[PDB]
């Protein structure tokens, strides 16, 4: 599995490694392909069996691909990293020997790189209160906004796990601030809003944050 | 660079369907094109290369055709294992390979407009110096949905982010939350906060809004 990834501040450097067992790295072309969370595949760089190297515009001048045949390992030196380089990075190659130049039938497991200046920070847990604005056919929506935390992950439950159906805890988003945010919502019968309380439980182990937030209904 | 444009963005399908995805190149590339399959959290897998050659061990229900700029990937009878995202890739040039934006093949159901709800910031958050507004789109199909934020009629560009759930294993819908984030100070300077939603199940775009002071 690729390694050398992980967390790094903007302007910083990382060095990915892709150690391979099943074939020699130097008899083949090898490539790096990255994928931002929620996004598609972006080809990053290639090293051909003959030693030539090529780079996508977006990384040229910052990244260097290389291999050490002694250790049977491919590398990607990543310098001057920016937030937009946040992605899962895969090494890839082709094991079938054929006259073709560019298809990829071997892919590593992938390794996450996150580019953020953020330090560890516990979330603020804000209520998303039900009201007329969030009721429809006798069902009301409510939730919790779990904002500005770092790093991942957080866990969210409702009523300490007694309430699971109707719950949608959305994937977190890395904000332009370098902090994460997510929401968790649940739809319940509006007739229940006055007669029963809804609490979201947010745990963020890195910061030792454990918050229970009551989500009171609005009377408008 | 060569831009690869796939369509559709999501292909609705059922087990047994004959499914065809298209991929268009912005420059001619002969047959130098490959198709990949990818499931969430997993690495891609090669299906077809040189437009029409099967990677060995890939089921023969997968086929591809085209050469030049228009290419198709066909699954002749979709299997449960085939619900996934599919990417095309060109390697016409040694110097720069590019992928399409992907086509998600998901579980077909009837069209469902979202229920759209909007949540003003909590008074709680307002004391921290920031104000976030959330727009929830609940239980919609197909996946394509557009959220636009306006503050006193001004289009907001750069202070919002979106998150979507996986297809619901039970009702087969998606849900989406968008968060608009402003300073406390400018939040208290404006009045109307509006989430405009565009979705095929709506006859026209829907706007959910509130005035800051009211509830």
């Amino acid at each position: 599995v690729e390694s050398g990834g992980g967390l790094i501040q903007p302007g910083g450097s990382l060095r990915l490694s892709c150690a391979v067992s099943g074939f020699t790295v130097s008899s083949k072309y090898m490539t790096w392909v990255r994928q931002a969370p929620g996004k598609g595949l972006e080809w990053v760089s290639v090293i051909y069996g003959g030693g030539s190297t090529y780079y996508a515009d977006s990384v040229v001048g910052r990244f260097t691909i290389s291999r050490d045949n002694s250790k049977n390992t491919l590398y990607l030196q990543m310098n001057s990293l920016r937030a937009e380089d946040t992605a899962v990075y895969y090494c890839a190659s082709r094991l079938g020997v054929r006259a073709t130049t560019g298809d990829l039938d071997y892919w590593g497991q992938g390794t996450l790189v996150t580019v953020s200046s953020a330090s560890t920070k516990g979330p603020s847990v804000f209520p998303l209160a039900p009201s007329s604005k969030s009721t429809s056919g006798g069902t009301a929506a409510l939730g919790c906004l779990v904002k500005d935390y770092f790093p991942e992950p957080v866990t969210v439950s409702w009523n300490s796990g007694a309430l699971t159906s109707g719950v949608h805890t959305f994937p977190a988003v890395l904000q332009s601030s370098g902090l994460y945010s997510l929401s968790s919502v649940v739809t319940v019968p509006s007739s229940s809003l006055g007669t029963q309380t809804y609490i979201c439980n947010v745990n963020h182990k890195p910061s030792n944050t454990k918050v229970d937030k009551r989500v009171e209904p609005k009377s408008c | 660079d060569i831009q690869m444009t796939q369509s559709p963005s999501t292909l609705s399908a059922s087990v047994g369907d004959r499914v065809t995805i298209t991929c268009r190149a912005s420059q001619s590339i002969s047959s130098w094109l490959a198709w990949y399959q990818q499931k969430p959290g997993k690495a891609p897998k090669l299906l077809i290369y040189d437009a029409s050659s099967l990677e060995s061990g890939v089921p023969s229900r997968f086929s591809g055709s085209g050469s030049g700029t228009e290419f198709t990937l066909t699954i002749s009878s979709l299997q449960p294992d085939d619900f996934a995202t599919y990417y095309c890739q060109q390697y016409n040039t040694y110097s720069w390979w590019t992928f399409g934006q992907g086509t998600k093949v998901d579980i077909k159901r009837t069209v469902a407009a979202p229920s759209v709800f909007i949540f003003p910031p909590s008074d709680e958050q307002l004391k921290s110096g920031t104000a976030s507004v959330v727009c929830l789109l609940n239980n919609f199909y197909p996946r394509e949905a557009k959220v636009q934020w306006k503050v006193d009629n001004a289009l907001q560009s750069g202070n919002s982010q979106e998150s979507v759930t996986e297809q619901d294993s039970k009702d087969s819908t998606y849900s989406l939350s968008s968060t608009l984030t402003l300073s406390k100070a400018d939040y208290e300077k404006h009045k109307v906060y509006a989430c405009e939603v565009t979705h095929q199940g709506l006859s026209s775009p829907v706007t959910k809004s509130f005035n800051r002071g009211e509830c």
